[PDB]
């Protein structure tokens, strides 16, 4: 059964809402429990306090670096990287949660939120979810975002876990 | 992907440029007056059914600088002119900054839309039929708005859109 | 004689090095006093911990809005705003000190530096005092600026008095 | 005033273009990989005795995006041709850069200089003829960088600006 995960969005330190995935467990059980752990940060570290690096509007949020903090770190429940499980599902529209990387089979934790259709992605990133609830959320997240994706203000993950 | 929709914000300095802009993309009011050296900004919007991207250049209305314009009014799609209703002389430099675009262009027809902000205000100097007839002579779109109130803000942009649209 | 005032340039808490500037009293003698007072912080109030907001190469790096904190506020020690004293003084080259405004009789409490001659602000800004010791740290901050002054990094008055 | 440079660093991807970049206008490495989306910098020089202010495009090298090059080559008067001494398709790849330049802005003398960057690494793929070669048919130099040392950091940029000033 494929779980459910939510995040608790701030701006600034004041909260925004929350947002909810279902992750295709069922398709990509390896890179879902991966995003379900560390959402719960049941290993000792996770989402929990990280912040929203990379928000360009109408394409994506990216987020996911809780290790530096600076878009370039984070690191999976496997070690610091793990391959691409599959690329069964595509980039097909707004809500879509797909893996960040650089480059083939370099999945950590930076993941990002499709606000749009990307279908350029499809085959370069693994797909492994999408927002159920909340999607006004992430909407309202692009209202920081900025061409070349610098935020202009703080967006974190004040809260996160299972459903 | 959806169409990117190049528009730029023009008109007097304080006649609420970045106040209408930021409550497009923002949905909050500036109340303090931080004068803008440059800004851009992105948006997707729904308009008529059909998702596009709004790329805002938010300009400076600083007389010293007004041989710099250029390079913005090339690249431009489409004209914000935005002239305060409480300020006569922000209503005659509207003309200005027409007849510049209308220059740096090269064209007669410019996408190009006329508002007048500030409408909250309790005292205007500039009548509603006066800027009527301005836009009647040009032959665009005019629009009172309030960047407080939020009165016609998403309209003068959406209507600036569906001007360039037909100019394709 | 003409008072001479330091600033502690801290680059995201880093120190940076000081600045110090000559007050031309002889000249403008209410510009150089309000400069002088905010910058002892002996009203109660004064440019100590304020930022420097808005720093653009090839032309000045402006600061010293103390009350927002944004590039909106600051005041002077005779109220929120005062009148131009006078615009003998011109804006000849780099370390000019000068004081920023919102169209005539503004003066509030901030006010920038040039790295260029900016000859074009003549008889429209204030001009007051000069660097004295440390332009090479102006310079420096220089690089932490940008086209539209946005800046890269705080740049702070981290302690700041009178020699 | 002072001229105003603009200049547009391009090549394939991790070659070292933010790197170059950030030690020229930050004077610091970053060790990192940072992936650009699109950087814009400013800053003030003397060269050859002129001050002058560079305006400098940092650009992404990501293949995907290469057919979007074309709108920041009509607005850029030098470009900064970045490929890594140990990779071979960086190399190859130039020809496309120089072709998309020319057809861009209609012109076949554009202000451009090569740029080898590793130059410390322990590899190696491209020989020094051959880039001196290519550059020798187009006219322009070639420079070998290194981020981490900051060895002719300096040097490839400058060049660049003496090249602008002749066209
Ligand atoms: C040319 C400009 N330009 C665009 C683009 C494109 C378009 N379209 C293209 C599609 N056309 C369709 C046929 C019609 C129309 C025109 C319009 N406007 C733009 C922008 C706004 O112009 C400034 C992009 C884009 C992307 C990159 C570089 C430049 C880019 C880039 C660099 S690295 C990467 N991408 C993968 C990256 N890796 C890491 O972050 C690593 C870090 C270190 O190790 C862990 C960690 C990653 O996984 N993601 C997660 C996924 C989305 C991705 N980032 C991202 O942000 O892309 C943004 C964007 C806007 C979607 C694409
Ligand atoms: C057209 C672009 N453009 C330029 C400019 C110009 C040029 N040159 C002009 C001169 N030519 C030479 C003779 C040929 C060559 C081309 C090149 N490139 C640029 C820039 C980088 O393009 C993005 C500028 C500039 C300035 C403004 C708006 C737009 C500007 C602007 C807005 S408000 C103001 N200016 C006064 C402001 N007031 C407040 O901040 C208010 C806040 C609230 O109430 C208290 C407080 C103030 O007092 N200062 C203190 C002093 C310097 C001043 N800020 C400032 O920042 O100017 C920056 C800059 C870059 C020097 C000028
Ligand atoms: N009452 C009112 N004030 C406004 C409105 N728009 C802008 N202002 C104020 O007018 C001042 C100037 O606004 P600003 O957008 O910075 O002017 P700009 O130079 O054209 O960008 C600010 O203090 C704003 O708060 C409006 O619709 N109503
Ligand atoms: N050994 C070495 N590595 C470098 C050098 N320059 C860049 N790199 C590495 O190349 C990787 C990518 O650098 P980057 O600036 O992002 O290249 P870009 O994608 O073209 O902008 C970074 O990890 C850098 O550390 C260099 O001169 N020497
Ligand atoms: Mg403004
Ligand atoms: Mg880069």
């Amino acid at each position: 059964v494929n779980p459910t995960v939510f995040f608790d969005i701030a701006v600034d330190g004041e909260p925004l809402g929350r947002v909810s995935f279902e992750l295709f467990a069922d398709k990509v059980p390896k890179t879902a429990e991966n995003f379900r752990a560390l959402s719960t940060g049941e290993k000792g570290f996770g989402y929990k306090g990280s912040c929203f690096h990379r928000i360009i509007p109408g394409f994506m949020c990216q987020g996911g670096d809780f290790t530096r903090h600076n878009g370039t770190g984070g690191k999976s429940i496997y070690g610091e990287k793990f391959e691409d499980e599959n690329f069964i599902l595509k980039h097909t529209g707004p809500g879509i949660l797909s893996m960040a990387n650089a480059g083939p089979n370099t999945n950590g934790s930076q993941f990002f939120i499709c606000t749009a259709k990307t279908e350029w992605l499809d085959g370069k990133h693994v797909v492994f979810g999408k927002v159920k609830e909340g999607m006004n959320i992430v909407e309202a997240m692009e209202r920081f975002g900025s061409r070349n994706g610098k935020t202009s203000k703080k967006i974190t993950i004040a809260d996160c876990g299972q459903l | 992907g959806m169409t990117e929709y190049k528009l730029v914000v023009v008109g007097a300095c304080g006649v609420g440029k970045s106040a209408l802009t930021i409550q497009l993309i923002q949905n909050h009011f500036v109340d303090e007056y931080d004068p803008t050296i440059e800004d851009s900004y992105r948006k997707q919007v729904v308009i008529d059914g059909e998702t596009c991207l709004l790329d805002i250049l938010d300009t400076a209305g600083q007389e010293e600088y007004s041989a710099m314009r250029d390079q913005y009014m090339r690249t431009g799609e489409g004209f914000l002119c935005v002239f305060a209703i409480n300020n006569t002389k922000s209503f005659e430099d509207i003309h200005h900054y027409r007849e510049q675009i209308k220059r740096v262009k090269d064209s007669e027809d410019v996408p190009m839309v006329l508002v007048g902000n500030k409408c909250d205000l309790p005292s205007r100097t500039v009548d509603t039929k006066q800027a009527q007839d301005l836009a009647r002579s040009y032959g665009i779109p005019f629009i009172e708005t309030s960047a407080k109130t939020r009165q016609g803000v998403d309209d003068a942009f959406y209507t600036l859109v569906r001007e360039i649209r037909k100019h394709k």
